[PDB]
């Protein structure tokens, strides 16, 4: 043994978080798993990384034919990532209360980034699909303290829980009565059908409008309690959403949001330990040349890894990262504006240091989109201690600098050797920044891909979008059609399930 | 109420999910091995013991870095009459400090476990594996056999007092 075998019912290529939930599930379910990847660590462009890890995570972006048998012909697969672009960092602290570069350098393993800047619902596809498959046993997890508006161009808290209404005064007696009433509406929004009635066929910011709502409630409910589209959703999308939002507060914090400590990028090595458990054979550091077809029936039968070995398979899952540029030369992607940043203090400063906090801000011109900012402390153990990791993300428009770069210069101020009358008065220090773009492969027809066998299925990278519910969603829909009817992700067994006398 | 996280490395075969399930469920066989859980004394502070399995990932050196999270002592587990996995000692080593980033890892709680000793084609010399065991800031080393259940018992006790002791450090 201990030699790879030849032979699995699934192969899957890349382990990014819809490539393990899948793994997972057909694991689960029975079928012999072969789970590859050619990085040196878990989770694609999923992972988060040591300081030193992302440096040289940055760097990249700035022997079959004999094995082919009787028959057959190959579909090469990619043998370069070209995910990701536009890489800008800048390093504001000095080289060697005030952090250093150095300090960095030092403590770098203090730092996990995520590549991918999400949050989870307190219910919703991945944390029900966590608590029920058990998988949850494998993380520990932290509350979202601090939802943050950003509107006149201003930071501020926007009070969410009924509660924290009724300990703040920010809003007049006539603004809450609106309130109260109105998300106690939302809460329910379908048992009235008479107040969403016409607006069905529009948006939900315009439907908005008409409501017996101020400008300022009606900005906060659009942008920091929907946080939809409000051009791209409409008032059932808009009002769906907010009722999402406020059933998941008080479940387990005073917002809706929670954040796995050590990052979102434990998340995907979670599902992947869950394939292992039982019977999933891993291999990092492992490369696929192609994938070989049958001339004849046109299914793909098994692949050829970077050694010269056949491994014969029943389906084959790969991350759209690992096909071919003529595989995907009709494929229309979109991409991610990201942007990660090293900060000595909060967006909104407090007493109370250890926060997480999310902060919306709209976009200001068209063509743009929302950016979405979350920040970190270093209990969430993604930062050294003195250090806040503050995320931004949004749907691209142009560059992820050109994007972004706007807000984190309303929100920071880059570190300088120049002391000001008040600190304590002053932005948070920014002491290094990086921005980058993400190909956004989610929600691409199987179809958009050329010749690829039928027993041949696509999984994507991450969304631009808040949640994980697409990566759920497609690994779901996947096992639909590789182990049609049977539980998706079963609780492991239990002695406790049937109870006896 | 003290919860240690305690992780065991070694190359695939020498015994790592035998040793974890001889200690907590005191039986030994011949899949689907993740965790297991055991309430212990040590030092007449009651501690639990949270032991986490490879499930296999070791067998391509494939162990992620979720799996070193937060660990509070590192079992290294080689094979007596597999002298080459014992050469992989340092390795699992290296990967460990590389991968868990512990507080003071000069000093960090290591304890090896020299397996199968109920083998009688033993290749590993006691004197070498202690040679090298101490040569590396002197870690305790427990000669084991997980099939007879020979200083398994003992082995965890050191483990579970040097978890605890980097838990409170
Ligand atoms: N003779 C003997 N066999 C053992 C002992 N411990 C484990 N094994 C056997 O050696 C093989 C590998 O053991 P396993 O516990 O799965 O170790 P792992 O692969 O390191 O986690 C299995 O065939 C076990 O039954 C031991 O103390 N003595
Ligand atoms: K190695
Ligand atoms: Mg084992």
């Amino acid at each position: 043994a201990d030699n790879l075998p030849s032979d699995f019912d699934v192969i899957v290529i890349g382990t990014g978080l819809p490539e393990s939930i899948i793994a997972a599930a057909c694991s689960r379910s029975g079928q012999r798993v072969l789970h590859v990847d050619s990085r040196s660590y878990y989770g694609g462009n999923w992972a988060s990384f040591s300081f030193s890890g992302l440096l040289s995570w940055l760097k990249e972006y700035q022997m079959w034919q004999e094995q082919i048998l009787e028959n057959e012909e190959a579909i090469p697969l990619s043998s370069k990532d070209k995910t990701i672009q536009h890489v800008e960092v800048f390093c504001y602290a000095s080289q060697d209360n005030r952090i250093t570069y150095s300090q960095i350098i030092k403590e770098g393993r203090r730092f996990n980034i995520d590549l991918v800047s999400k949050l989870l619902y307190s219910r919703g596809l991945l944390i029900d699909l966590l608590i029920k498959s058990n998988v949850s046993r494998y993380a520990e997890f932290k509350n979202i303290t601090r939802i943050l508006a950003f509107r006149e161009g201003t930071v501020e808290q926007v009070p969410c829980s009924r509660a924290d209404v009724f300990n703040s005064k920010q809003l007049t007696m006539v603004e809450k009565r609106m309130l109260m009433k109105f998300l106690t509406f939302c809460v329910e929004y379908e048992e009235h059908p008479d107040e969403y009635r016409a607006y069905e066929g529009t948006t939900f910011s315009e439907y908005l409008k008409t409501q017996k709502l101020t400008p300022n409630l009606q900005y906060f409910v659009l942008h920091s309690i929907a946080m939809t589209s409000e051009t791209t959703s409409c008032t059932v999308d808009g009002l769906k959403a907010t009722k999402k939002f406020l059933q998941c507060l008080g479940r387990y914090g005073n917002t809706p949001f929670l954040f796995p400590l050590y990052g979102q990028g434990e998340l995907p090595q979670c599902f992947c330990r869950m394939c292992a458990v039982f019977g999933g054979i891993y291999c990092l550091r492992h490369s696929v040349q192609c994938l070989v077809v049958d001339k004849e029936s046109r299914k793909c039968k098994a692949v050829i890894d970077q050694f010269g070995q056949r491994i014969i398979s029943k389906h084959f899952i790969i991350e759209d990262s690992y096909l071919s540029e003529n595989t995907c030369s009709r494929v229309q992607y979109r991409q991610i504006s990201r942007a990660v940043l090293i900060t000595d203090g909060s967006v909104l400063r407090t007493d109370a240091d250890q926060q997480v906090s999310i902060l919306t801000v709209p976009a200001e011109e068209p063509g743009s989109f929302a950016v979405r900012v979350i920040e970190l402390c270093s209990s969430t153990m993604t930062c050294m201690k003195g250090t806040y990791l503050v995320h931004l993300t949004c749907m691209s428009s142009k560059t992820a600098r050109e994007d972004l770069e706007r807000v984190v210069q309303k929100l920071f101020t880059p570190y300088t050797e120049i002391e000001a009358e008040n600190e304590q008065v002053e932005k948070p220090r920014l002491l290094w920044a990086l921005y980058f773009n993400m190909r956004d492969s989610s929600d691409i027809s199987r179809d958009c891909y050329n010749d690829l066998p039928s027993n041949v299925y696509v999984c994507s990278g991450p969304d631009s979008g808040l949640g994980n519910d697409n990566a759920v969603k497609q690994a779901e829909t996947l096992f639909q059609q590789i182990c049609p009817n049977e539980d998706f992700c079963p609780a492991p067994p239990n002695p406790e399930d049937i109870v006896l006398d | 109420k003290v919860l240690l996280k305690v992780i065991i490395l070694g190359d695939s075969g020498v015994g790592k999910t035998s040793l974890m399930n001889q200690y907590v469920n005191k039986k030994f066989s011949n899949i689907g091995a993740d965790f297991l859980t055991k309430e212990v004394m040590v030092d007449d502070r009651l501690v639990t013991m949270q032991i986490w399995d490879t499930a296999g990932q070791e067998r391509f050196q494939s162990l992620g870095v979720a799996f070193y999270r937060g660990a509070d002592c590192c079992v290294l587990v080689f094979d007596v009459t597999a002298p080459n996995t014992f050469k992989t000692l340092d390795s699992w080593r290296d990967e460990f400090l590389i991968q868990a980033s512990p507080r003071d890892p000069e000093n960090f709680p290591f304890v090896v476990l020299g397996n199968k000793i109920d083998l009688e084609n033993r290749q590993v010399a006691t004197k070498r594996a202690q040679a090298w065991c101490y040569s590396k800031n002197n870690i305790p080393y427990f000669e084991t056999s997980a099939k007879e259940a020979i200083n398994v018992e003992q082995a965890f006790q050191t483990i579970a007092r040097n978890a605890l002791k980097q838990e409170t450090e």
